[PDB]
DNA sequence: AATCTTTCCCACAGTC
DNA sequence: TTGACTGTGGGAAAGA
């Protein structure tokens, strides 16, 4: 109840009836640039974190902070002393990215292993489009980065704003290593999104042979209608994926 | 047969100059009343296909510059439901910029809960344009006219959604006159209709054009404001009231479900309700109120039936000449994210209807692109040297456009602009 | 005229003796903080090189520390990006 | 029960 | 003119 969407009036006949931390360009702070880069740069970041340094400073354009820059550029040494300096790990940028999201997207192995071992770090963080880091790890098919979140007790049965699950994206990109570990750690085999679609449907749409094979190994129900009563065989024959149809006609019946 | 043609640099510069977007627009309601047996209850608001965009005229020139008649160069359209081969009805665009499909029906033989309209388009000279689909439409048996509630309902009207209003004169099919806005004038045209935002307003507000909006689902007896989506010409505050049997009912706290015969009341305006006199809209008296203070006898021409409506849009352009492959997969980009920095500066694209035969273009620079899935694609940001030759590193922010290009050269337009982030230090990640 | 293009060409040699000699006699043109070819003063590119004696002599001879270069960054940003810890010491001490 | 969704069933007011 | 149809709305009937 704050915004307003104006227009322009119009009436029929007769209306009388109414009766030292230098701002610099953008939003970059000296500690941010220190975390972005015998060069004792880790020691430089350490000395920067002390004294009168403001850790929580967001970018004017991208909205990111110092920890976000340390996660994107894969500077794990900076993020170490940042977290030791009582920094925040649940700061949303202009796009909703938490530092964990930037660490997973940029394939920052060290920052990832440091963030999962932190207590206050959120693992079910939801961005603007609600995508969770556990979903990003399967979307980018980064090896090893997925199971470390599940062993850290992350929500595998999570949904985004649309309602897609981690297994949905694992079936879309055909990341067999993702879908296998998800289903082994208690992923819902027949979860329906807001559009009433199963992971097998998305696997058959984009030609995911191996992921559909794994879902059939884990006894996924082939006969689930979508919002238009289309079975995965229907979309497979529509997209002309004959081998997927043969898998839906032979492999692991009853 | 013509092979695929990669989009060149100067063709992209020409696109940046001219920008002849051949946009395709589809307005259609979100709810469809189902027909039983052999009946044929048509969609009260006919699906309206617009063809906005200047580049369309350019398409008229080039084809006519290659020996095509005015009848041959005119795009014929077909409308149909996808899952059934019950023949696509024909749409003609002789000298019009749009058209409405008013002879569509959905039989009970199709037990689908939702569906979506399919539009085939091709020119008279057999050159295919392609198949464009609209947003989903929900099937309904009968409007929820009873005293519904908010607990699990979702077919009511949210403040800020595109709606439409129509009329039915004494159960006559041809008497349907739709609400439209054109030339700064509110018309009751039986051939056109626009998208109307409906905003719930507090009982205490201002005169107009500036107001405190209100959230929540819309019920009867409240104060609403109607605003056309394109023109912007708004109406003064109105109060929606459900009517039945030429009698308006005001004392009602029920939610406004779909396909409802509502009435609009002006504050301190006696009983003057917004009615239609044949061709134009006029305020009508509706005096009798003898049975109950909450029962006003309103004359015919007043059963304004309300229905929500969505909007599908697909914009593109032919940057490498017309190709044989149809442009039926139109990618849309809802948002653009980041993936790394420095030498591994990558971008994640979240959208819909992506195709593996697509490549991103940072302005006029071709970048390496990977196809993750039909709604997500990764790309590598090129070096700043491609934009500024002498620059070894990003000095000041540079705003370039981001577009999508198919293998054949069909350039798709986006609304997002990439911005190179300025870097304090010179050489990054020297190795 | 020719004396103005001396510092912008002599600072690219990393010679402290020549700097101390040409600055002991000082100069009259009062070039002082002088934006170079890349718009970076001798202070900024001296921080880029990473030698504490040059930057200290510059700060000694009236070189303002809290000035933004042509692109908009101060002297602290380049010192933080380069990793030289000894430069930020004197950049913070001068405040 | 008091609501609700889903199928038929049938009389206006007009066009064919 | 009379004869065979026709989209639209409303109430009875049928489940839930």
């Amino acid at each position: 109840k704050r915004r307003r969407q104006h227009g322009q009036l119009w009436f029929p006949e007769g209306f009388k009836v109414s009766e030292v931390n230098v701002r610099g360009p953008d939003g970059f702070t000296p500690l941010m640039i220190a975390s972005c880069s015998e060069e004792d740069a880790p020691a430089v970041i350490s000395d920067f974190i002390y004294q009168g340094a403001s850790l929580h400073n967001q970018t004017d354009r991208t909205g990111e902070t110092a920890l976000h820059l340390a996660a994107r550029y894969s500077r794990s040494d900076a993020a170490k002393r940042l977290l030791e300096a009582s920094a925040d790990a649940n700061i949303q940028d202009n796009m909703g990215r938490t530092p964990l999201h930037a660490a997973v997207s940029a394939d920052a192995q060290g920052v990832f292993q440091i963030l999962i071992r932190n207590r206050a770090t959120d693992l079910d963080a939801r961005m603007h489009d609600g995508t969770t880091p556990l979903i990003l790890a399967a979307r980018l098919a980064v090896e090893g980065m997925l199971e470390d979140l599940i062993n850290s007790h992350a929500d595998v049965n999570a949904v985004d704003d649309l309602g897609k699950s981690a297994l949905h994206w694992a079936a879309a990109v055909n990341n067999v290593d993702a879908a296998v570990v998800l289903l082994k750690n208690g992923a819902n085999k027949d979860m329906q999104n807001n559009r009433e679609e199963t992971p097998l449907f998305l696997a058959a749409r984009e030609g995911s042979y191996e992921t559909a094979k794994v879902l059939l190994d884990h006894f996924a129900n082939r006969d689930i209608t979508d919002h238009m009563d289309r079975l995965p065989r229907d979309i497979a024959q529509e997209r002309m994926h004959h081998d997927i149809v043969r898998l839906l006609d032979e492999y692991n019946l009853v | 047969r013509p092979p695929p043609k990669r989009l060149t640099r100067e063709a992209m510069r020409n696109y940046l100059k001219e920008r002849g977007d051949q946009t395709v627009l589809i307005l259609h309601a979100k709810v469809a009343q189902k027909s039983y047996g052999n009946e044929k209850r048509f969609f009260c608001p006919p699906p309206c296909v617009y063809l906005m965009g200047s580049g369309w005229k350019k398409k008229k020139e080039q084809m006519e510059r290659d020996g095509c008649s005015e009848q041959e160069s005119q795009p014929c359209a077909f409308i149909g439901i996808g899952n059934s081969d019950q023949e696509m009805q024909q749409l003609n665009l002789e000298g019009k910029n749009y058209c409405t499909a008013k002879t569509l029906y959905i039989s009970d033989s199709d037990k689908r809960k939702h569906f979506m309209l399919s539009v085939k388009m091709f020119y008279g000279n057999s050159d295919d344009i392609g198949v464009f689909l609209s947003k989903r439409i929900k099937v309904i048996s009968k409007p929820s006219k009873k005293k519904q509630s908010l607990k699990n309902a979702d077919l009511c009207i949210a403040s800020g959604t595109k709606v439409a209003l129509f009329n039915r004169l004494r159960s006559q099919t041809v008497s349907t006159r739709y609400l439209h806005v054109e030339g700064g004038n509110f018309h009751a045209s039986s051939q056109q209709w626009g998208a109307f935002f409906i905003h719930l307003l507090d009982d205490d507000e201002s005169e107009g054009e500036e107001f405190t909006v209100r959230d929540g689902y819309i019920h009867y007896g409240q104060t609403v404001k109607l605003v056309c989506s394109v023109t912007g010409m708004a109406l003064p505050r109105l109060i929606i009231r459900k009517v039945d049997k030429q009698t308006a009912l005001l004392d009602a706290d029920d939610p406004v479900s779909q396909l409802h015969k509502c009435a609009f009341y002006l504050k301190d305006t006696e009983r003057m309700y917004l009615c239609l006199s044949q061709e134009r809209i006029i305020q009508f008296q509706a005096t009798p109120c003898p049975k109950e203070p909450n029962k006003e006898m309103i004359n015919d021409g007043a059963s304004w039936t309300i229905i929500s409506t969505d909007k599908a849009e697909y914009t593109f352009y032919e940057g490498m000449g017309p190709v044989l492959a149809p442009v039926t997969p139109v990618p849309v980009v809802e948002s653009l994210q980041l993936n790394g920095g420095g030498d591994v500066a990558m971008l994640e694209l979240t959208g819909q209807n992506f195709t593996p035969n697509l490549r991103v273009w940072f302005g006029d620079v071709e970048a390496e692109t990977m196809y993750r899935c039909g709604e997500s694609m990764l790309c590598v940001v090129p070096d700043i040297s491609a934009f500024r030759e002498g620059w070894r590193w990003v000095r000041q922010p540079v705003q370039v456009p981001v577009t999508l290009v198919r293998n054949d050269g069909i350039i798709y337009s986006t609304s997002l602009t990439f911005t190179y982030t300025p870097e304090p230090g010179p050489r990054p990640h020297c190795s | 005229q020719t004396q103005r293009i001396f510092q912008e060409a002599v600072r690219k040699g990393n010679t402290q003796e020549l700097q101390s000699l040409l600055q002991n006699m000082t100069n009259c043109e009062f070039n002082v903080n002088s934006f170079g070819p890349e718009g970076q003063t001798a202070l900024h590119q001296s921080v880029i090189d990473g030698n504490l004696e040059l930057v200290k002599l510059l700060v000694k001879f009236g070189a303002d520390i809290r000035l933004a270069n042509r692109d908009g960054w101060s002297a602290l940003h380049i010192a933080a990006f380069g990793g030289h810890q000894d430069i930020v010491l004197y950049l913070i001490t001068k405040a």
